[PDB]
């Protein structure tokens, strides 16, 4: 008989309901979001990050170090080939 | 003009009694004195809705309702059908 007030009762529940939960679950990760590669941490030391860095990172990602760990075992083993046979 | 005055007076005497003398009237029997000015007086009367319509009753006009002093009930009932039909847009 009256006119009933759809058009602002949009307070008690946002519009939509699937994306409400996503929503809060897009809006909170953009806060602590690195701009551009902040804190990269490319440099370290630590008697085998020079290591790490150049062989074992994801730029060269080869099989060399593998054929590398190879020799070396093979020239740690001599000695100990020689010293048995 | 004898063709002419006798019947002047004689069309002017027979509704003499009728219309200009109170002598009720002659020509026909039935009185005229209290038939139309009395009984046919009503006639527009008796056609129509007599001491209906002749009286224009006069009906108050009501009193146009409204919520009623509803401030609460009211509103918080519009507010939540609102609210049922918004996550249906």
């Amino acid at each position: 008989v009256s006119t009933l007030i759809p058009p602002k009762v949009v307070s008690s529940k946002n519009i939509g309901s699937a994306p409400n939960a996503k929503r809060i679950a897009n809006v909170v990760h953009f806060y602590k979001s690195l701009p551009q590669g902040p804190a990269p941490a490319i440099k370290a030391n630590t008697r085998l990050a020079r290591y790490k860095a150049k062989y074992f990172d994801g730029d060269n990602a080869s099989g060399k170090p593998l054929w590398h760990f190879a020799l070396g075992i093979i020239a740690f083993g001599y000695s100990m080939e020689y010293y048995f046979h | 003009q004898d063709l002419y005055l006798r019947e002047l007076k004689d069309t002017k005497l027979a509704p003499s009694t009728l219309q200009d003398a109170e002598g009720n009237v002659k020509p026909w029997n039935p009185p005229q004195k209290p038939n139309l000015p009395e009984l046919e007086l009503q006639g527009p009367e008796a056609l129509k809705a007599y001491t209906e319509q002749n009286v224009e009753t006069a009906h108050v006009a009501k009193e146009s309702e409204e919520g009623e002093s509803e401030p609460i009930e009211e509103d918080w009932l519009v507010l939540d059908d609102a609210e049922e039909t918004k996550e249906s847009h």
